[PDB]
RNA sequence: AGGACCGAACCGACUAAUGUUGAAAAAUUAGCGGAUGACUUGUGGCUGGGGGUGAAAGGCCAAUCAAACCGGGAGAUAGCU
RNA sequence: ACACAGGUGGUCAGGUAGAGAAUACCAAGGCGCUUGAGAGAACUCGGGUGAAGGAACUAGGCAAAAUGGUGCCGUAACUUC
RNA sequence: AAUUCCUUGUCGGGUAAGUUCCGACCUGCACGAAUGGCGUAAUGAUGGCCAGGCUGUCUCCACCCGAGACUCAGUGAAAU
RNA sequence: CGAUGUCGGCUCAUCACAUCCUGGGGCUGAAGUAGGUCCCAAGGGUAUGGCUGUUCGCCAUUUAAAGUGGUACGCGAGCUGGGUUUAGAACGUCGUGAGACAGUUCGGUCCCUAUCUGCCGUGGGCGCUGGAGAACUGAGGGGGGCUGCUCCUAGUACGAGAGGACCGGAGUGGACGCAUCACUGGUGUUCGGGUUGUCAUGCCAAUGGCACUGCCCGGUAGCUAAAUGCGGAAGAGAUAAGUGCUGAAAGCAUCUAAGCACGAAACUUGCCCCGAGAUGAGUUCUCCCUGACCCUUUAAGGGUCCUGAAGGAACGUUGAAGACGACGACGUUGAUAGGCCGGGUGUGUAAGCGCAGCGAUGCGUUGAGCUAACCGGUACUAAUGAACCGUGAGGCUUAACCU
């Protein structure tokens, strides 16, 4: 309705970098250990994504200490600080469930160039 | 529970009713006027009346999908020479549903559903 | 202490600054305005009438006209009733603003639940099913056993049996508010309300505390 | 699964009590050709509203 | 989301490679485990010399799960696989002396305080 | 070469579900066994009831079998209902 | 007993793929199975998919699921070789 | 033990836990040598047990597709 | 005995209290902690596995606890068919034998479309005394009631130490329940794409049919749990066991006889829901009707003509309502549904053309094209002018007022 998408857009962030799937993307989230706030960085490729205006998402997969790590950001969490686009891949479907199974070299993405 | 969904079932599989749907929106746009029951006439409106939106943008891409549609070029042809160009500024309900009573063989409520530029 | 009569917008969530997500309730609350004062000389009992809304002129019937027209008020959607408690009063043609709600922290939220239909007892009751194979014949969800043997020639009162479930009145309890905007006629609780989208709510200060 | 005692005639009447047909209240008449027709359908001749909506 | 029969990868090193969950504690009738969780378990498969020997039963502590958890967010963060590490029956300290593999925020506690001091990464 | 192997026709009937006033007085559906042999099948013949026939289950002998069917003794007899 | 999802011997053997008379889609040819129309509850029937777990179900992995082809590599105890 | 009453014999293996299973023991209620004894490769829609894979079997069900059930019209049973 | 189906499991249960847990007490050979024992208490709660057909039992590991019983050893016109207990076969054993064995072993058809009671839902009729639209009160009924662990009090009381509280407060769980779809997901044969075989559209290109949706990959809305909100209370009243105060009979003593106080998850309330067919049919508010006459058996009488209100119903468009009724929205003075326009979402760069390549193909046009149920709009189509039902001031008797 007109009175939820009011109460959405002011919540929105107006500096969400435009990403694909398939994009090696570095995300930096907040920390509170202790007291003190740092910024942990979290960084692999993005393997899916769920548009819903406030309610967007996104899904990073990476390769940690031997172990897959999934892990789904709220996109316009406060909890999340900055989204980077390390390095921009060339995949021809939307969600990447594949890659699920491949490990090493059968999991590897090329370039998307321009 | 059919809580907000859409389309009717007409007691058919999923092929059937589309390949129904292509036969009939066919036969309405080659007779201008046919009379079927009144759920098979009011499901028809949402079959004919996006492929004579699809008509009113004479492109080859449009007469391709036009065709996968309905795959019968006598319909593409009748829809993008004179049901395009007819409802050129009509903004949609280009068909109208008028009930006719009820079938001798089953009690079925059937009705006319003519598009509107007929007569 | 009175409630007020909203409707159920939808649902969306509130992010805090401090990283948690809040789920809450989109309720409007329109300004309600009484109709008619209800008192023990006359009623026997304390309570207001409040309407909400706006009704089309040709629909709202003679009867129902001079109802509002004795208050002197805007025929609303419908007319709902909440008793007072002692030191609280309202003249007749008082509105009643979103505003009433600025300063409670939890409130009760009734409302008419979604209509389930002819539901049988594994959707109803949460009656087990029984085994899907191993020699089931023809009984996978029914509901099994429902008495004893010639002790109680009968099945008692109150069996948990197949029917209606849900479009019933439902009251979820010390929901915590989030934001009051009287501005845009909003209230925000956390959590999940009754009813579907766009039916109507009674959101009342909670009385557990 | 089947009865004990053979049912009254008086029950099949209470049973049947509700099995009476309602007849169609009142017929709707067209302006144009002054035939009588059900509301809401077109007429045997094929006219609608006035209008001949249909040839024959 | 680890219930019984289980089978769960060992992230620590104890000696097992792969125990299985018979018993998810605290509480009557319990049918899930998180991360955080105690879970009697079972020894189905070891080194040949380790601190452990197939087929003892003893606690773990899951550290890692498939289904995932949640953050107050609403994000989840997900693993390719089950992994919990020993604890002894008594004491409820940790076995093995050097974790493996990334744990969670919500391992953290005065409880746990030695697991995610060993752990290579903790998200 | 094979009472060989895998597998359709064909022959059989291991399991489950359906069905059980059935579509069917034993079947359907999904699987299943044999499938050049002690195989299977058409047509015609022969064996008759204390008899036949039986790779033997008291199996089969016209939807009937610890003695078929039909007619007769016959209105057997019934201290039983 | 039925205009009955059964049973019934011989002959004819197109295309594409395929080892094939399997199977998929078709030709020639023949059909849409003699109640329909709606609706889109429980429940039943026949199926599809499923988070996490993976026989904890159960008398019993019953049923489902899974395996599945060709070529090549390779292949244990035991043995009447 | 297709045989063992006592018996879930005892011991060992397998399992977190095994009245079943497997290996022993012999105290064979009440094995035993062509109403055959003991072995035995291959074979079995054979009996018991174990493991891998696999999964709605199950924890605990959810949704979907169709055929009924439900409503209308036509025909129209049955047991009791 | 012209048939009352049986062990165990499954699925629903329900009651008792001789109480397993939680609650309240008394005594203790009760320091504390933890117990023993008995009294009160049935509100709620009250394992999962291994083996076995098992109930049971043993064992493993839980838990606050894994209660004992009644219920045709509850429950087969609800399921199962492992056990028992048909016909086959075998062992041991008995018998010359046919055969037999609460000895064993392998195999072995579980039917019923619900007339009545009952129960779960949902309607029609009529009533409630003129008719109608609403809002109610609450007689009564139902739901719900579980509990761990940690921290503080406090290493305090207690104790030789070891240990370690009552009372009170805070947090966080398990199990259960209600609601919901914002999140995380599932499904999503109505959306998009990939691809195998084949057939067809004259052919190419591009599509479509069929093959389980052909096989997959994703996925909108909806419905959903595993997802996330919330709940159990506090309080009050009267109590059980119990503890008392004052106090005689009985100069004392004594909780009781007179009088008074305290006392539990039980009881009545408080919370939630149904609820005036509560025939004892209630209350409040609003709306509507202010015509003539005939009749004989003169009465709560019958009829004629005029009149047809408020409202309802029917019909139509329909719904996050629904088996059907019902319920809700809307019917032109109109956004009810469809279409349309715009947006979103999903899918992943359409077709055509051009270029590069021997070609498969790649690249550009191009985040293109298509896009269901979604969001915001829009009368384009369909929701008709009517007709129908409902009437025309509403009994008697007193009483109190009014003139
Ligand atoms: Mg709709
Ligand atoms: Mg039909
Ligand atoms: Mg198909
Ligand atoms: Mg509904
Ligand atoms: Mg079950
Ligand atoms: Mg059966
Ligand atoms: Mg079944
Ligand atoms: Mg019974
Ligand atoms: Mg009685
Ligand atoms: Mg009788
Ligand atoms: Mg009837
Ligand atoms: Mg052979
Ligand atoms: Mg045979
Ligand atoms: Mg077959
Ligand atoms: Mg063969
Ligand atoms: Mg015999
Ligand atoms: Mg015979
Ligand atoms: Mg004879
Ligand atoms: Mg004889
Ligand atoms: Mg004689
Ligand atoms: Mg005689
Ligand atoms: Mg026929
Ligand atoms: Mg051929
Ligand atoms: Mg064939
Ligand atoms: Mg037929
Ligand atoms: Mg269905
Ligand atoms: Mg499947
Ligand atoms: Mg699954
Ligand atoms: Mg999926
Ligand atoms: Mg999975
Ligand atoms: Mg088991
Ligand atoms: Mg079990
Ligand atoms: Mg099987
Ligand atoms: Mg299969
Ligand atoms: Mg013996
Ligand atoms: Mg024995
Ligand atoms: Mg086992
Ligand atoms: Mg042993
Ligand atoms: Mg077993
Ligand atoms: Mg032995
Ligand atoms: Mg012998
Ligand atoms: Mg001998
Ligand atoms: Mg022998
Ligand atoms: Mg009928
Ligand atoms: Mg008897
Ligand atoms: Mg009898
Ligand atoms: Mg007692
Ligand atoms: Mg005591
Ligand atoms: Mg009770
Ligand atoms: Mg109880
Ligand atoms: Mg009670
Ligand atoms: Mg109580
Ligand atoms: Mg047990
Ligand atoms: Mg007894
Ligand atoms: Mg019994
Ligand atoms: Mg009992
Ligand atoms: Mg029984
Ligand atoms: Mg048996
Ligand atoms: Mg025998
Ligand atoms: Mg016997
Ligand atoms: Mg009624
Ligand atoms: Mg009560
Ligand atoms: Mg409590
Ligand atoms: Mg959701
Ligand atoms: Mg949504
Ligand atoms: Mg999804
Ligand atoms: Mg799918
Ligand atoms: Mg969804
Ligand atoms: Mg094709
Ligand atoms: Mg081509
Ligand atoms: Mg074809
Ligand atoms: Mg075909
Ligand atoms: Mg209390
Ligand atoms: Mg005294
Ligand atoms: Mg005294
Ligand atoms: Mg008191
Ligand atoms: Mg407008
Ligand atoms: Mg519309
Ligand atoms: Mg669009
Ligand atoms: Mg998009
Ligand atoms: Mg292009
Ligand atoms: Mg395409
Ligand atoms: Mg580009
Ligand atoms: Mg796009
Ligand atoms: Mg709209």
């Amino acid at each position: 309705s007109n009175i939820i998408k009011q109460l959405e857009q002011e919540q929105m962030k107006q500096d969400v970098p435009s990403f694909r799937p398939g994009d090696t993307v570095e995300v930096k989230v907040w920390v509170v250990e202790g007291s003190k706030k740092r910024l942990q960085a979290f960084e692999g490729v993005v393997i899916a994504i769920r548009n819903r205006g406030l309610h967007s998402a996104f899904t990073v997969r990476k390769i940690s200490n031997g172990e897959g790590v999934e892990r789904v950001f709220q996109t316009h969490s406060p909890v999340v600080d900055s989204i980077s686009v390390k390095r921009r891949g060339a995949v021809r479907k939307a969600k990447l469930y594949y890659l699920r199974e491949r490990t090493g070299k059968a999991a590897r993405i090329k370039e998307r160039l321009n | 529970m059919r809580h907000r969904k859409s389309g009717r079932q007409l007691n058919r599989n999923s092929s059937h009713r589309q390949a129904m749907f292509r036969n009939m929106a066919g036969s309405l746009v080659r007779h201008e006027i046919i009379k079927t029951t009144l759920p098979k006439a009011k499901e028809l409106r949402r079959v004919v009346e996006p492929l004579i939106t699809l008509a009113k943008t004479d492109s080859v891409a449009n007469r391709r999908l036009a065709f996968a549609r309905t795959r019968d070029n006598e319909i593409v042809a009748k829809l993008f020479n004179e049901l395009g160009p007819r409802f050129a500024s009509r903004a949609g309900g280009y068909t109208r549903i008028l009930k006719c009573g009820f079938r001798a063989g089953d009690n079925a409520p059937m009705a006319y559903i003519e598009l509107v530029d007929r007569s | 202490m009175i409630g007020l009569v909203g409707k159920k917008v939808g649902m969306t969530r509130i992010f805090t600054e401090d990283g948690v997500s809040i789920p809450v309730t989109v309720i409007e609350v329109e300004a309600n305005r009484v109709t008619q004062v209800k008192d023990l000389a006359n009623d026997g009992y304390r309570a207001i009438q409040v309407t909400t809304g706006a009704k089309k002129a040709n629909r709202v019937t003679k009867p129902e006209a001079g109802h509002f027209a004795k208050a002197g008020v805007e025929a609303g959607r419908g007319l709902w009733e909440f008793r007072l408690a002692e030191g609280e009063e309202f003249t007749v043609g008082q509105s009643i603003s979103v505003e009433l709600f600025a300063d409670v922290k939890k409130v009760d939220v009734t409302g008419t639940s979604k209509g389930k239909g002819f539901a049988g007892t594994v959707k109803r009751w949460n009656f087990r099913t029984q085994d899907a194979t191993h020699g089931n014949s023809l009984s996978h969800r029914v509901p099994g056993s429902i008495g004893q043997n010639q002790t109680p020639g009968k099945v008692f009162k109150g069996k948990k049996m197949a029917g209606q479930m849900g479009n019933e009145r439902v009251t979820v309890q010390s929901l915590d508010v989030v934001r009051v905007d009287a501005e845009r006629n909003l209230l925000l609780v956390k959590g999940a309300v009754p009813g579907a989208t766009g039916s109507d709510l009674i959101v009342k200060p909670a009385v557990k505390a | 699964a089947v009865q004990q005692n053979k049912p009254t005639r008086s029950k099949r009447g209470m049973r049947r009590s509700h099995d009476a047909l309602t007849a169609v209240t009142s017929l709707s008449v067209d302006k144009t050709s002054g035939e009588k027709h059900l509301r809401h359908h077109i007429t045997a001749d094929g006219y609608y509203r006035g209008r001949k909506v249909i040839a024959k | 989301m680890i219930q019984e029969q289980t089978m769960l990868n060992v992230a620590d090193n104890s000696g097992a490679r792969r125990v299985m969950c018979i018993k998810v504690l605290g509480g009557s009738h319990r049918r899930y485990a998180g991360v955080g969780d105690i879970i009697k378990i079972t020894i189905k498969e070891a080194i040949p010399r380790g601190k452990v020997k197939k087929g003892d039963v003893l606690k773990a502590v899951v550290v890692r799960t498939k289904k995932g958890v949640r953050r107050p967010d609403g994000s989840v963060i997900r693993f390719d696989g089950n992994a919990c590490v020993l604890l002894n029956n008594n004491s409820e300290q940790p076995i093995g002396t050097r974790i493996f593999g990334p744990v969670t925020r919500e391992l953290r506690s005065e409880k746990f305080m030695k697991i995610i001091s060993l752990a290579p990464e903790v998200l």
